[PDB]
DNA sequence: TTTTTTTTTT
């Protein structure tokens, strides 16, 4: 169950559905994006399409790269999975990137600093408030 | 706006920082006793500095973002008639010329009449500036 | 309030 701007997104069957009316779900976090059914006759989403069509070219790795990121849409627990993008700059890598945690919102969704990967546990017992964004979020 | 200076003899710049305060997108960050949060990276720099800094990398993504400008005259007591880059100094510029609010508004109508050419010339990309100088400089 | 954090130490 998947909070949105104009309701809640149910994803537990397909197709996905839009509870617009009352409803007892123990929802509280959400998205202030509004969910619509998929169209590719919209002119916002036949752009999105060309521009993701243009940053990666071969079709097998666009196909498994929109995979990969569609999961964060789902909470809980997934593949052991982690995606390296190498780029020499000026490459959109980080526009890609970046609209996919604008659009599942600050609830879902953070940026993590790159010393939470790259450097030595801090010793014992410290607090760690860069790791509890980890929390909660897809 | 933000600006640097107090640069020691042949300082390394951190290109992981330049990267991180120089680009359209969130930052992550934390203040003293309270917890993570992100913001957008909205801030226009400038550094200063009597020694060159040193930069040890050589990918598009740096030397995309710096440029380097390199100045001419100089400001002093009995300046040499023979160097047309030499003049004579003003205190009050620094000691009365910053602190009066005349001269102060005078410089804001100056900054929002340049904002306005930048917008009207070239639909305000900085980008797009034609300027030698700087681009051979750099 | 009061403590923990920060500070301080690694
Ligand atoms: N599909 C696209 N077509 C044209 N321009 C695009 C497209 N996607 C992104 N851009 C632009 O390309 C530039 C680079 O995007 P950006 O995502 O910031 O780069 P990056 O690959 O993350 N690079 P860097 O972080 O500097 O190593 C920006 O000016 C974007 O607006």
């Amino acid at each position: 169950l998947l909070g949105v701007g104009n309701g809640v997104l149910s994803i537990e069957t397909i197709p996905a559905k839009l509870i617009n009316h009352f409803h007892e779900h123990p929802i509280h976090q959400y998205t202030h994006i509004c969910y619509e059914p998929f169209n590719p006759e919209n002119p916002w989403t036949k752009l999105l399409l060309n521009a993701l069509q243009d940053i990666i070219p071969e079709l097998d790795a666009r196909l498994w790269i929109m995979f990969y990121l569609s999961t964060a849409i789902f909470r809980g627990l997934k593949e052991a999975l982690m995606l390296l993008w190498l780029g020499g700059g000026c490459n959109g890598k980080t526009f890609l990137m970046r609209l996919v945690a604008m659009v599942l919102g600050d609830h879902y969704a953070s940026k993590l600093n790159i010393s939470l990967l790259t450097s030595y546990r801090e010793t014992a017992e410290k607090p760690n408030s860069a790791f509890m964004r980890l929390k909660g979020r897809g | 706006y933000g600006y640097f200076e107090e640069t020691n003899k042949s300082e390394i710049l951190n290109t992981s920082r330049l990267k991180e305060m120089v680009n359209p997108g969130d930052v992550t960050a934390r203040e003293l006793n309270q917890k993570q949060e992100s913001f957008q990276m909205t801030a226009t720099m400038v550094a200063a500095s009597n020694y060159n800094f040193i930069i040890d990398t050589t990918d598009h993504g740096t030397w995309r973002r710096l440029r380097h400008y390199r100045s001419k005259v100089k400001f002093c007591h009995n300046p040499d008639p023979n160097n047309s880059y030499e003049k004579k100094e003003d205190p009050r510029f620094i000691h009365e010329y910053i602190m009066d609010p005349n001269c102060q508004n005078a410089f804001f109508s100056i900054l929002v009449y340049f904002w306005e050419k930048l917008q009207k010339e070239y639909n305000g990309q900085i980008k797009k500036v034609f300027c030698p100088t700087i681009e051979s400089e750099t």
